[PDB]
RNA sequence: GCCAAGCUAAUACAUGAACCAACCGGGUGUCUCCGAGACGCCCAGCGAAUGAAUGACAAAACCAAUGCCGCAGUAACACCCAGCAGUGUUGACUCAAUUCAUUCCGUGCGAAAGCCGGCUU
């Protein structure tokens, strides 16, 4: 079937190689997954050595981490907004590594108020560690601006077609400003 | 053997004041509470003989909140006292 | 994949006649490498002469009458190797596998309280789960708590009967070694100076007891004692002393002349 | 009942052969737990925890040796510096 | 209201954000592990065999995922020398090795040469005719198996 | 080369073991002393994915809080443990390993719920 060998390629001199051996099982390839947004659906694949790969076909949930605060939460994917390979992947709504997605911002706002006591806590009580850690700590306006909007941009950091997961990280700093200019 | 001072545990400095420890335990010659251990005190007895630990309050009488333990420290007073003037000779070595 | 071994392809350290058969027994994976091992069937049948053929060699082995490192072995393809203790309690003979001065395998007789220890060279160190240090020896053993001063290339004195290490010998200037590979195999020398070439092989210079000078790769040396006087292991008769072929030919001619 | 014996309730089939004593054949009972195998099962859990206990002791010995070696260097440095 | 850094328009023209994998450049309180002269976060590595790390690798701004000094590419195998033959590609050069081959029958020598494709890091700026030292690495492309480690002027 | 019905094995297949049984850590509610202590609750196994740290270095004054007798001793640490890792390897590592957060487990992980002998258990 599909192969990953160099026997069918031309030499650097432009010549053609005469193949005198049949295709081997050790150099096979497989058809891509083309993961998409939707209800979860995966299929296992038996790889070399008896191991298993989880070929994800549709996903709508993942683990996203706030690097500045070193936390993580499980949220729901909302849309695909940018793809460096081709915007036809944005139209088709496929999920691959390093693509830019928008995730639910509700869980992160709740953790923000529970930790730093800021609302974008019915009784103050004796718990006044808010001022203890609010010193020498600031939040960029770009992150906070979209937190109150409802969704926040994130970057997919896992390979969905090889492990069956869509995990990511929230965009901050210069990376956030790079993609906000292209999207406008 | 040697009976000069006793070791007091586990009294805590941030919770007990200087006067409060003096009430339960009698230390005549010297008294000091240690913070690195935060459960250690060194008090010297003038005439302990068998010391307060052997007669009673060894490990059963218990202190406020926690059970108390005492033993013989095998340290006397005149040694650490003597090193002070030896340390006083260097306190004046430099101005 | 491969399961057979042609007799011509078998290592020459064994003594197998090309005219006796087509095949040789292929050793199984285990403590020692295929090219540097002596299978148990060769020891029982071709060296000790206890078994006349391979049918009788299976009767002895499958009964568990041969103990290697204080453990019965019932496989005739077991790869016994360097610094291994072989004991047959029924006949009461204990041996140790060493290299003679020429380079061939030699069986050295042992006694009690000497057949209870063996020397192992450390080839790797790594950290296992729970942050424990593990050392891998030249015969596949894994020690789970070595001396904190252990390093790669050192020799660990082991106790096979009770299974803990007893002593450690470090590898540095002024030590007794035995060469286990190359053209100088089986020669007992004394480390003089080691050249360190990063990325490539390290060369070690050694001097014999008689004063002869020779060199070899650092991976082929095996520390066995503090110096040539107090060795921690019994060596073969020649004590790793290589002699000239000219003189060697003369003495055998004279000895055989007066042999009758 | 849960405690009644079952070895006496096995079905036995009779085979008759001319000029031979009749023989009775019964199936061998399987999954029958005896006091021999109850001691076998409980034995396994005994050395499973014993082996884990031994490894913790081996860990404590190593940490003592590491710490004591590190302590001797402090005394040697302080002994020379003070004296 | 924390003001972060800005996009460097000099090195950002590749349709995706160029970044170093080994470090996170969006840390509010960077440690002392990976900090250059300018106080920024930059990953640098010390390869073996006694090769000095170029200054532009420690205190530069380029992003290279195939550089032996600021990436996961490791050097192992063979170390060779040659002369730069062509620099018409992007981060790639062709080096040539010239030698003499001895023919036993005629007892005389013969001029021969071989051409290799090497990856040139942005830390180096070699010109045609200069001598370089290259080291073996894993396959980086169809033809590339070596990386430039040093350049000798003229 | 085949179909249906009726019997029944497992080291085939599936399910599943609390207390004995420890050390250590993170987050949080009600009590006492003046920041300390006690108690209650949630989570803390091997392996896998993601994110954050570790994975070393190579001459005096002032202020706030701290240790010890006013600055001489001085691994670190608020009690039970006063030295129960301040120290992985290589030429070289984004590697070995440890701590924190989320999913784990949504590919996996029985003491085969196993079989034989010898002494009396
Ligand atoms: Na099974």
């Amino acid at each position: 079937g599909i192969v990953r060998s160099r026997l069918h390629k031309r030499k650097i001199t432009g010549g053609k190689t005469k193949i005198h051996r049949k295709r081997m099982k050790a150099e096979l390839g497989r058809l891509p997954a083309n993961t998409r947004l939707g209800a979860r659906r995966v299929s296992p694949v038996r790889a070399r050595g008896g191991n298993f790969k989880i070929r994800a076909l549709r996903l709508d949930t993942g683990n996203f981490a706030w690097a500045s605060e070193a936390i993580a939460h499980r949220v729901r994917l909302l849309d695909v907004v940018y793809n460096a390979t081709s915007n036809e992947l944005v139209r088709t709504k496929t999920l691959v590594k390093n693509c830019i997605v928008a995730v639910d911002a509700a869980p992160f706002k709740r953790w923000y108020a529970k930790h730093y006591g800021i609302d974008l806590k019915a009784s103050p009580k004796l718990q006044r560690e808010w001022t203890r850690r609010r010193r020498n700590h600031r939040v960029e306006k770009a992150i906070a601006d979209q937190l109150r909007e409802g969704r926040v941009l994130a970057r997919i950091t896992s390979r969905p077609g090889q492990s069956g997961r869509a995990d990511g990280i929230l965009l901050e700093g210069a990376e956030l400003q790079f993609y906000l200019k292209r999207l406008e | 053997e040697n009976s000069s001072c006793v070791f007091v545990s586990p009294i805590f400095r941030p919770s007990t004041t200087k006067a409060q420890v003096m009430e339960l335990f009698a230390g005549v010659k010297v008294q000091r509470l240690r913070m690195y251990r935060q459960n250690f005190a060194y008090a010297y007895l003038d005439s302990p003989a068998a010391a307060k630990k052997f007669v009673e309050e060894k490990n059963g009488t218990e202190f406020r909140g926690h059970t108390l333990r005492v033993a013989l420290s095998a340290r006397s007073l005149e040694k650490l006292r003597a090193r002070q003037e030896a340390a006083n000779v260097v306190i004046a070595a430099h101005r | 994949a491969k399961k057979h071994l042609k007799r011509l392809y078998a290592p020459k350290d064994w003594m197998l006649s090309k005219l006796t058969g087509v095949f040789a027994p292929r050793p199984r994976p285990g403590p020692h490498k295929l090219r540097e091992c002596l299978p148990l069937l060769v020891i029982i049948r071709n060296r000790l002469k206890y078994a006349l053929n391979a049918r009788e060699g299976e009767m002895i082995l499958r009964q568990g009458l041969v103990h290697v490192d204080n453990h019965p072995r019932r496989d005739g393809k077991y790869p016994a190797g360097f610094m291994d203790v072989v004991e047959i309690p029924k006949t009461g003979d204990r041996f140790r596998l060493m290299y003679d001065v020429k380079g061939r395998f030699a069986l050295v007789n042992l006694s009690e309280a000497e057949a209870q220890i063996k020397l192992m060279k450390v080839v790797n160190l790594y950290t296992a789960t729970g942050r424990v240090p593990v050392a891998v020896t030249h015969d596949g053993h894994r020690i789970r708590y070595p001396d904190p001063h252990t390093s790669i290339g050192d020799t660990i004195v082991y106790n096979v009967k009770e299974k803990k290490c007893v002593d450690l010998i470090k590898n540095r200037q002024g030590k007794a070694v035995i060469v286990t590979g190359g053209a100088n195999r089986g020669r007992i020398g004394e480390i003089v100076k080691v050249e360190c070439h990063p990325g490539a092989f390290n060369i070690a210079h050694l001097k014999d007891a008689s004063g002869a000078e020779f060199a070899t790769r650092a991976a082929n040396i095996f520390v066995i004692g503090k110096d040539l006087n107090n060795l921690q292991v019994t060596v073969p008769k020649q004590q790793g002393l290589r002699m000239n072929v000219i003189q060697e030919r003369e003495e055998r001619l004279i000895a055989a002349e007066a042999r009758k | 009942s849960r405690t009644e014996d079952v070895r006496k309730y096995v079905v036995r089939r009779r085979v008759v052969k001319s000029g031979k004593k009749d023989r009775l054949k019964a199936p061998k009972i399987q999954r029958l737990i005896t006091p021999r195998v109850k001691a076998r099962r409980a034995k396994k859990a005994k050395d499973a925890i014993a082996k884990v206990r031994a490894s913790a002791a081996e860990r404590r010995e190593y940490l003592r040796l590491i710490a004591s070696n590190r302590r001797a260097l402090r005394q040697r440095d302080h002994s020379k510096k003070h004296t | 209201y924390y003001h972060a850094h800005a996009v460097d328009a000099t090195i950002q023209h590749e349709k995706a954000y160029q970044r170093q994998t080994a470090v996170n450049e969006n840390m509010h309180r960077p440690s002392r592990k990976h900090v250059n002269k300018s106080g920024h976060i930059r990953y640098s590595k010390k390869i073996g065999l006694g090769f000095k790390t170029p200054a532009k690798a420690l205190n530069g701004k380029y992003i290279d995922r195939k550089c032996p000094f600021t990436s996961n590419v490791v050097i192992r195998g063979r170390i060779l020398r040659g002369v730069v033959h062509s620099t018409k590609m992007h981060r790639t050069i062709i080096i040539r090795r010239n030698y003499l081959h001895f023919i036993k029958k005629y007892q005389r020598y013969q001029k021969r040469h071989k051409s290799l494709a090497v990856h040139c890091s942005p830390a180096f700026d070699p010109k045609q005719g200069d001598e370089v030292v290259i080291g073996q690495c894993r396959p980086l492309s169809k033809t590339i198996r070596y990386n430039v480690l040093e350049v000798v002027s003229k």
